[PDB]
């Protein structure tokens, strides 16, 4: 049984500009085994309207999986992702840095 | 340039809970074309990118039979393994497909590959050769020796030599518009300072396809991997690529470190400098 | 396109 921690990046689509529609992309790659659990937070509340690209792996039998969901960014609001899986003791939680 | 078709395939058990989970998805290069998930509601072979969509029934209906078989087959197996190597029912485990090939610029066969994990591990692979197999482990032995007895890298191979690329030719032919296209890498770079002493370069890959590239930064033109945060190549969800490397510098010394780029879609390498 | 002939372990 191998287990693998997942790699997270939370950015986005196009670069980031305040009042204009976008992508928030959260990347989780390199984890095992798959059953991996993730959010995209708004203010820390999580949002529903998110979807996910099928499972895959790299040629180490590692997953990957892109959660993606529409959004306008502004100045107030702070997004993250966040990721659990059976590697973690605890959520790990990302914040979305505009320049990342 | 040299393209290739792959088909990954994975089958996770679950313990006390029934069927296991089962999916499926094929890729041209770095785009997905099909999918079948167990837990979708088609259970149906399903189309990813427009180019397949105009395929028939008679592709869709034996696309459909065949994944399913791959599904009673994986299937079949998470017992069988549970049974070599006497794991408990208590446990989920995981086994893995993929297979593929590949070929060169003149689209005719350049490999072809079939390898297979279980637990996130290689368990039985089929050599460069396409002739015989390699078996990490005694288990593995059992089943190299059954796929011997009943010759499946003979039919295989000729899937891999054949099938397998006179399909990826259709597809690229097919799909021309946006399966032969490179899309040369946008570059910026990014300041930020730490300190009064110190400062961060970031070097940036956008909108770029294929995923293959190379960053790397180098100081008084020697290489320079000391001091370099470097993410790894991540997908924008348009079918384009991303990526970043970074540098910890000293101040006015911004003008000695090079960000140099590799991408198939661009003519020369790339160089850049952060000039004020 | 898929391949016909997996076989079980
Ligand atoms: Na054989």
């Amino acid at each position: 049984m191998i287990q693998r921690t997942p790699k997270i990046q939370v950015y986005s689509r196009h670069p980031a500009e305040n009042g204009k529609s976008n992508f928030l992309n959260c990347y989780v790659s390199g984890f095992h085994p798959s059953d991996i659990e993730v959010d995209l937070l708004k203010n820390g509340e999580r949002i529903e309207k998110v979807e996910h690209s099928d499972l895959s792996f790299s040629k180490d039998w590692s997953f990957y999986l892109l959660y993606y969901t529409e959004f306008t960014p502004t100045e107030k609001d702070e997004y993250a992702c966040r990721v659990n899986h059976v590697t973690l003791s605890q959520p790990k939680i990302v914040k979305w840095d505009r320049d990342m | 340039g040299s393209h290739s078709m792959r088909y990954f395939f994975t089958s996770v058990s679950r313990p006390g809970r029934g069927e296991p989970r089962f999916i499926a998805v094929g890729y041209v290069d770095d785009t997905q074309f099909v999918r079948f998930d167990s837990d979708a509601a088609s259970q149906r072979m399903e189309p990813r990118a427009p180019w397949i969509e105009q395929e028939g029934p008679e592709y869709w209906d034996g696309e459909t039979r065949k994944v399913k078989a791959h599904s009673q087959t994986h299937r079949v197996d998470l017992g069988t393994l549970r049974g070599y190597y006497n794991q408990s029912e208590a446990g989920s485990h995981t086994v893995q497909r993929m297979y593929g090939c590949d070929v060169g610029s003149d689209w005719r066969f350049l490999r072809g590959y079939h390898q297979y994990a279980y637990d996130g591990k290689d368990y039985i692979a089929l050599k460069e050769d396409l002739r015989s197999w390699t078996a990490a482990d005694m288990a593995a032995q059992t089943t190299k020796h059954k796929w011997e007895a009943a010759h499946v890298a003979e039919q295989l191979r000729a899937y891999l030599e054949g099938t397998c690329v006179e399909w990826l030719r259709r597809y690229l032919e097919n799909g021309k518009e946006t399966l032969q296209r490179t899309d040369a890498p946008k570059t910026h770079m990014t300041h930020h300072a730490v300190s009064d002493h110190e400062a961060t370069l970031r070097c940036w890959a956008l909108s770029f396809y294929p995923a293959e590239i190379t960053l790397t930064w180098q100081r008084d033109g020697e290489d320079q991997t000391q001091d370099t945060e470097l993410v790894e190549t991540r997908p924008a969800g348009d079918g384009t690529f991303q990526k970043w490397a970074a540098v910890v510098v000293p101040s006015g010394q911004e003008q000695r470190y090079t960000c140099h780029v590799q991408h198939e879609g661009l003519p020369k390498p790339l160089t850049l400098r952060w000039e004020p | 396109l898929l391949w016909a002939g997996p076989m079980a372990v």
